């Protein structure tokens, strides 16, 4: 629950969301996830988490939408 | 009226229908009486003669 | 370049009459003032149809083969249409108020209730040609003393039951042997009898009276006779029964009360199914699908249009239409969708492909006067009398931000800036326009310089210049953005109601009072050409009037115009029966359309007001994806398309050039040749068969080497087909190979593509984007399932 | 990374072609570490996209082939780290939206 | 050459196997589906004793006041009652059918069919309605049914978002057993054909790129 | 405020009762007000209006018109910052 | 000269207010429906300047009312000699109010557009004027 | 039955 209240105040600042994803990751992937949602108080701190991911989940989907300028410009010039 | 389709009389009595896109005539009549004037109207639907 | 053609009225789903479900069951046929809108509720998609009546709709109904559909008017003017074709075949004077119609279950013949009166007459035959005088009665039927209500038909086909103001209900039979089967009238009721029906077996008769009661009637000895056996009762307060309707497989009653409620009755246990209320206004009208599974009902006061599957309490249609005048209107940015401004001061969201309301905003207090989007579309602003700007969010569907004045100026214009960070609105009584940030909501400024009420406003979209004009009899230019501010005034011959922007952002075109269009030069300030537009007008004199309409001055200016995309169109409308399509360069009248026909309206032909509804184009743009443009009138939102594209326009096309030989060219695989020579041609069917005939392999190979002078019409017609065609996969390669192979060419010309590329953008991120989320989503949850220890 | 944003674009529209040349030179260099890469990833995908716009007709014109292969291995490490941080974001949320359904369930 | 002789042509239900096509219906299918749901919760209508019991300051005692002495199962209860007077008040599969048979066969294409018949309202209640005891036949069952329509190669946007509802209803029966053998067994099947199925991400977002920097610079 | 002098139709009970069982009374007024003004504001405008004005408009009830889409959560109307 | 419609307004105004009066004076409700009420009274001009509650209790006539129709206007603004000429040129369609042509001799002119009322431009009339003073421009059409 | 009734 510690651990999950810092990765909560981690997510929300864009600089800083990428340590605490992963953070998350090995936990979902190393442990019951039944028992993480026994432990109280733990689902409002998962509450909290959701909407922050989303929204990097559209950034950087972006970032990779930009990134075709780049073979944009190695079909063009190869003509 | 949709710029598809010419139909045309002439002296021999006769009145035949041409689709453009084609090039060739699609339909053919015989009336009794020489076809004088020809016209179709503005909707499409209907052909004075 | 391309003929409009009327093609769906949005914002009005019911006005008054009875709506019917088609036999298949899959379309309803709602009647719209004028004219009548068909919905398809399984393919959420709709239509409206072209023919018009002299007068408001009264009844309607569609024969079960689904061919022949009869609409009478108030005046009794029938008009038979196929409904297949989309044609008008016959037109009939009934020379009477018909109160209902309704085919046979046969099909052969088709009843009138008229006056107190029953005609049958028999069904022309859609299979022969065009007969002058098809209608033939078989009978006439005289035995009440008072109008019909209704009537109701025998699922044999020979018998009809009528019910009528005589608190009676009386039977007959079609056929002439038969009168003795069926001569029977039914009393007993204390109240009007709206609706007599059948037992699916034909042995009962359930009548139905105004007061809400129910007598089932039998044929039972005492030497054998009708009877009322069983006697129900609707214990409504004070509630009027409205209409009712009958489900002889399903057993299944279905009553309109005037308080707005309807209740579902099982016959003849009288089981109340369920009991809803769709408001406070009489339920006008009501039906039943041929399953009957799906209810549909109807409100007149409102325009409530719903069907319920009420098997699964769900709502497979629900609209509600705008109880004033469409002031008025803004498409989406990508064309998807289409918001409509009412001056009862709510706003409503539609949808353009399925043409149904998505949401209605009721924060604005007042009439609101104007609506636009920002160039992003994300967002939406509206303006209204009651002193506020609002924005919306329109991916959320919410007011994040109000704008106002320091003492509750009436605006009305409204202008956005393409960066979406400054926001402009005009009033009718302070001559300045206020400036307010989108970020902040802080008032920035007060542009002051109008020596007149602003009219009009608009923002460019590349340059950022804001071009207003006035009452003032002059047009000014406002460079805002930079440094140091500068104004260029530009004086014009009389006021200025309407005012229009190039895309590109170079011209301005305003309408003025003496029926002219101007264009100007917004880098040099000088006009570049001038149309006429007082005599394309047509204003018909009104009822009240006592001069003359040539006379006339009431109206011969337009009110509102907008540019095409294009450029070189400017569609216009005002407070006339005209809407008057023009051509930029050439300064001609390409079409003029007639925006309503009906002779109820006032224009189409001491302290009281003598004051009707009058015929009137209150906005008009063109669409974005340059396909249709809308106007917003008092029936509603009118939309105008050229998606039937029936016409034969040729381009540079040859004596070589035929269908046979780019059949030859497909055959012998000489794909570049072919699918050239169909735009020769553009015929779409030509078309597709050569888009569709290609190999993937050769896709490359043809869109690198296609001509420049194709390229727009190739990357339109993609763009169009595309988004309701199935093969979304084949269309993108089409569209990877276009742009990889004529992607600098795109560049060097923007604006000559915007409208292609658009529409491709359009399909690339509503349709396929929506795609790959469920595509991708799926793939993170089964990685989770699989990866992740179980639960205990 | 000390530039100001705001200033950054303009920094990147002053900056001459040759320049530019050597910039890219600096990302494949940085791109080889992948550590640093990860660190500074979302800054330098938005600097990069910059140059790449403003200057794409300069682009197109070099016939360096060495610039193809520059530009060809940025490419694929990029997708790499961009798809890999893709993949931790959908696979976390998928799964943190599982959890929520399960404890309702439980307490439902 | 009669479609030509009328001047019409229609499209092919599939230009080519390999080639991904949408399903031929509404493209609002896909969204209706998945929120099905919210469209049922959104959908939803809007909803003395003669012996009268007061105590404390209001009828005077403030001495019980001041020493400190001072009906949502009723409600239950009363829910429960309005439920029993429902099914008192009425007093009245072909899909699980064909599920078995398409096992028996190894063919769910004519099971397949079916599914894209089915109403919204349909599909949700017949995902929902799989069985969720083992062995779990029925849910192995689905998966290979999808999985072959997967591979058709048609109608991708359905088939995808069938499986979203199976993983709503049943993702936790399906995790709670990710070891047992044959649920992973098609469930590992189903992955090496939507595995494939990745390209179209990469087309779909190439033309965005590529059409965004064409259209602004 | 002001107290009555003259004798209480209600009895003690009643007084009471009523204890037992943010004023309707005041919501009352609140709409016949509402309905004045409506009305009001009808026939001043149609006097003023140059073009048409329409006249101004248990068991459970079917909102006619939504807000909001009905596939759209409440949840997904909530910003990151809201939550 | 019949007056019942006006006097059933101003009957109704006072009504109002009256059911205000009755309402607490901290409800923020009854406050802004007065401000509002006196606002559109204003906004008409049947209040030419603006006034309290009080006032509007009584300053509100008939005799207002008909100030603001259109042919009375005219008439104070020397368009028409007697408001029965001022009726007949209504009545022809030879006066505008703004950007719209008006008929109807029983509308009134807002404040606001008070200051636009003016003959269309090819009324026959306006000619005379013009060539009264000799300023007649025919490029103007007036 | 009913003369009205069906066949």
């Amino acid at each position: 629950i510690l651990l999950m209240k810092r990765c909560r105040d981690w997510n929300t600042n864009a600089k800083t969301h990428t340590i605490a994803q992963r953070t998350i990751r090995c936990i979902l992937m190393h442990h019951n996830i039944a028992k993480l949602s026994e432990i109280p108080g733990m689902v409002k701190i998962v509450d909290a988490i959701i909407p922050y991911t989303q929204r990097h989940f559209t950034r950087v989907d972006n970032l990779v939408e930009q990134s075709y300028i780049l073979d944009y410009a190695l079909v063009e010039m190869d003509k | 009226p949709e710029g598809r389709w010419i139909v045309s009389a002439s002296l021999d009595s006769t009145i035949r229908t041409w689709d453009l896109p084609t090039g060739g005539c699609i339909d053919g009549i015989i009336v009794d009486n020489v076809a004088t004037n020809v016209k179709f109207s503005p909707n499409g639907d209907l052909l004075a003669t | 370049k391309s003929d409009f053609k009327f093609s769906n009225l949005l914002g009005t789903v019911y006005r008054q009459g009875n709506i019917t479900f088609s036999d298949d069951g899959k379309q309803l046929l709602s009647p719209v003032g004028n004219r009548v809108s068909v919905f398809d509720l399984i393919n959420n998609k709709s239509f409206t149809f072209e023919y018009e009546h002299r007068k408001n709709i009264a009844a309607i109904d569609l024969n079960k083969q689904g061919t022949l559909l009869i609409s009478i008017d108030e005046d009794g003017r029938a008009i038979l249409v196929n409904f297949k074709a989309r044609n008008v075949l016959h037109h009939f004077n009934f020379k009477e108020k018909c109160s209902a119609v309704k085919f046979s279950p046969d099909g052969r013949l088709f009843a009138l209730a008229s006056g107190r009166f029953l005609q049958i007459w028999k069904t022309p035959d859609v299979n022969k040609d065009r007969q002058f005088a098809p209608f033939v009665r078989h009978r006439v039927h005289a035995g009440h003393f008072q109008d019909i209500t209704s009537l109701t038909w025998s699922q044999d086909s020979r018998f009809i039951l009528t019910t009528s103001k005589d608190l009676s209900a009386k039977i007959w039979s079609v056929d002439s042997e038969e009168k003795n089967l069926a001569a029977t009238t039914f009393n007993g009721h204390r109240d009007y009898v709206m609706g007599a029906f059948f037992s699916h077996d034909q042995e009962k008769i359930y009548t139905v009276s105004k007061d809400g009661a129910v007598f089932v009637w039998e044929f039972t000895k005492r030497k054998y006779s009708w009877r009322i056996t069983k006697k129900h009762f609707f214990y409504a307060n004070q509630a009027k029964v409205k209409c009712v309707t009958f489900h002889p497989a399903t057993r299944l009653l279905a009553v309109g009360f005037t308080s707005g409620e309807f209740r579902l009755y099982d016959l003849p246990d009288f089981t109340l199914i369920q009991q809803l209320s769709m408001g406070q206004n009489p339920v006008n009208t009501v039906s039943v699908n041929q399953t009957g599974e799906w209810l549909a009902f109807g409100s007149s006061k409102l325009g409530q249009l719903l069907v319920y599957e009420w098997q699964s309490e769900s709502y497979i249609l629900k609209q509600q239409g705008h109880f004033d005048s469409t002031n008025s209107l803004a498409y989406s940015p990508d064309g998807s969708r289409v918001v409509t401004a009412s001056e009862d001061g709510k706003i409503k969201v539609w949808d353009i492909t399925s043409g149904f309301c998505l949401a209605t905003f009721e924060e604005h207090t007042s009439s609101v006067t104007a609506v636009q989007f920002a160039k992003r579309g994300q967002v939406m602003f509206s303006s209204s009398l009651d002193g506020t700007v609002r924005a919306w969010d329109l991916i959320r569907y919410r007011n994040f931000r109000t704008f106002t004045g320091t003492e509750r100026i009436q605006f009305n214009c409204l202008a956005v800036d393409p960066s979406g960070e400054v926001v402009c609105a005009g009033s009718l009584d302070n001559f300045d326009i206020h400036v307010w940030s989108v970020q902040t909501g802080q008032l920035l400024d007060a542009l002051s310089g109008h020596e007149g009420p602003v009219s009009c406003l608009s923002f460019s979209q590349e340059n950022s210049v804001l071009a207003s004009a006035s009452w003032d009899k002059t047009i000014r230019i406002w460079s805002i953005f930079g440094r140091s501010q500068q104004v260029e005034p530009i004086e014009v011959y009389s006021d200025v109601l309407a005012l229009s922007m190039r895309p590109d952002g170079k011209e301005v075109a305003v309408s003025t009072l003496k029926g002219q269009i101007s264009i100007f030069n917004i880098e040099d300030a000088k006009q570049v050409g001038n149309i006429d537009c007082r005599k394309d007008i047509i204003s018909g004199r009104f009822n009240q009037d006592r001069f003359t309409a040539k006379n006339s001055e009431r109206s011969k200016f337009f009110t509102t115009i907008h540019y095409s995309f294009d450029g070189m169109a400017i569609v216009a409308g005002g407070n006339n029966n005209s809407i008057c399509l023009y051509d930029v360069p050439n300064e001609v009248l390409l079409k003029r359309f007639i925006v309503s026909r009906n002779m109820a309206l006032n224009g189409t032909l001491l302290s009281t007001r003598k004051m009707r509804p009058e015929v009137r184009v209150t906005s008009v743009q063109f669409s974005p994806t340059a396909n249709a443009f809308a106007a917003a009138s008092t029936e509603g939102l009118l939309i105008y398309s050229t998606n039937d594209t029936i016409l034969f326009d040729p381009f540079d096309l040859d004596v070589d050039v035929t269908p046979h030989s780019t059949v030859e060219a497909l055959r012998e695989k000489q794909f570049l040749n072919a699918l050239v020579m169909a735009f020769r041609l553009n015929e779409e069917y030509l078309i597709n068969k050569v888009y569709e005939a290609i190999p993937i392999k050769e896709i490359p190979l043809v869109a690198s080497n296609i001509p420049a002078i194709y390229l727009p019409r190739i990357l339109k017609f993609i763009g169009d087909f595309a988004i309701e065609s199935q093969h979304i996969e084949f269309n993108l390669i089409w569209i990877k190979a276009l742009l990889s192979a004529s992607g600098g060419y795109i560049n060097e010309h923007k604006y000559l593509f915007s409208t292609a590329m658009r529409s491709i953008q359009r399909f690339i991120v509503r349709v396929a984007k929506e795609v790959v989320n469920t595509t991708t989503d799926n793939k993170y949850t089964y990685r989770f399932l699989v990866s992740t220890d179980g639960s205990m | 990374l000390r530039i100001r944003m705001s200033q950054l674009e303009d920094a990147l529209m002053v900056m001459p072609f040759s320049y530019v040349l050597k910039f890219l030179k600096f990302i494949d260099t940085v791109m080889q570490n992948k550590t640093l890469l990860h660190s500074h990833l979302p800054l330098i995908c938005k600097n990069l996209f910059f140059i790449i716009k403003f200057n794409h007709k300069e682009l197109v014109s070099q016939k360096n082939e060495e610039l193809k292969l520059q530009i060809n291995r940025v490419k694929t490490e990029l997708r790499s780290a961009l798809k890999s941080t893709e993949d931790d974001l959908g696979f976390n949320v998928q799964g943190l939206k599982f959890v929520k359904q399960q404890w309702n369930l439980r307490h439902n | 050459l009669n479609d030509i002789d009328f001047n019409t042509y229609t499209s092919l239900e599939q230009i080519d196997k390999e080639l991904l096509t949408l399903s031929i219906g509404p493209r609002s299918k896909m969204n209706t589906l998945l929120h099905l749901d919210v469209i049922r919760k959104r959908s939803k209508p809007k909803e003395l004793p003669f012996f009268l019991q007061l105590s404390g300051e209001k009828v005077g005692d403030e001495a019980s006041v001041r020493e400190g002495i001072a009906h949502r199962r009723d409600q239950e209860a009363q829910k429960k009652l309005d439920a029993e007077e429902q099914m008192n008040k009425f007093k009245v599969s072909h899909f699980t059918k064909q599920l078995r048979e398409g096992s028996q066969s190894k063919d769910y294409s004519s099971l397949l069919a079916t599914l894209i018949n089915f109403s919204p309202a349909a599909v949700d209640l017949e995902i929902r309605s799989l069985n969720s005891f083992e062995p779990f036949d029925e849910i192995v069952w689905f998966i290979d049914a999808l999985t072959q329509g997967l591979k058709s190669n048609k109608n991708f946007e359905l088939y995808e978002t069938f499986m979203s509802l199976l993983f709503k209803a049943h993702g936790d029966v399906i995790h709670a057993n990710n070891k047992n053998q044959d649920i992973a067994s098609a469930l590992q099947n189903w992955e090496d054909v939507h595995k494939k199925e990745d390209r179209l991400d990469d087309l779909v977002k190439f033309c965005m790129g590529v059409a965004a920097f064409v259209t602004t610079a | 405020f002001e107290l009555s002098d003259v004798k209480s139709s209600k009895s003690l009970a009643e007084i009471y009762e009523d204890d037992y069982t943010l004023s309707e009374e005041l919501q009352k007024a609140h709409s016949e007000i509402s309905e004045l003004y409506a009305n009001l504001v009808y026939k001043l405008d149609v006097l003023s209006s140059v073009h048409f004005v329409p006249k101004p408009a248990e068991t459970p009830t079917i909102s006619m018109e939504d807000a909001q889409p009905l596939y759209m959560s409440n949840a997904s109307s909530l910003a990151p910052q809201e939550i | 000269e019949d007056y019942h419609k006006y006097n059933r307004i101003c009957g109704d105004i006072r009504r109002l207010a009256n059911k205000l009066s009755l309402l607490p004076p901290t409800d923020p409700f009854r406050r802004k429906h007065e401000q509002l009420l006196l606002d559109k009274l204003y906004a008409m001009g049947v209040l030419t300047t603006k006034s309290k509650i009080s006032d509007l209790e009584n300053k509100v006539t008939v005799s207002a009312i008909c100030r603001r129709r259109l042919p009375v206007i005219m008439h104070r603004l020397k368009m028409a000699e007697t408001i029965q000429d001022a009726v007949k040129f209504i009545e022809q369609g030879h006066v505008r109010v703004g950007p719209n042509l008006i008929n109807d001799p029983a509308y009134l002119v807002t404040r606001n557009m008070e200051d636009y009322v003016t003959w269309v431009d090819n009324s026959k009339i306006k000619k005379t004027l013009l060539r009264y003073r000799n300023q007649i421009d025919d490029f103007d059409f007036s | 039955v009913a003369p009205t009734a069906l066949k």
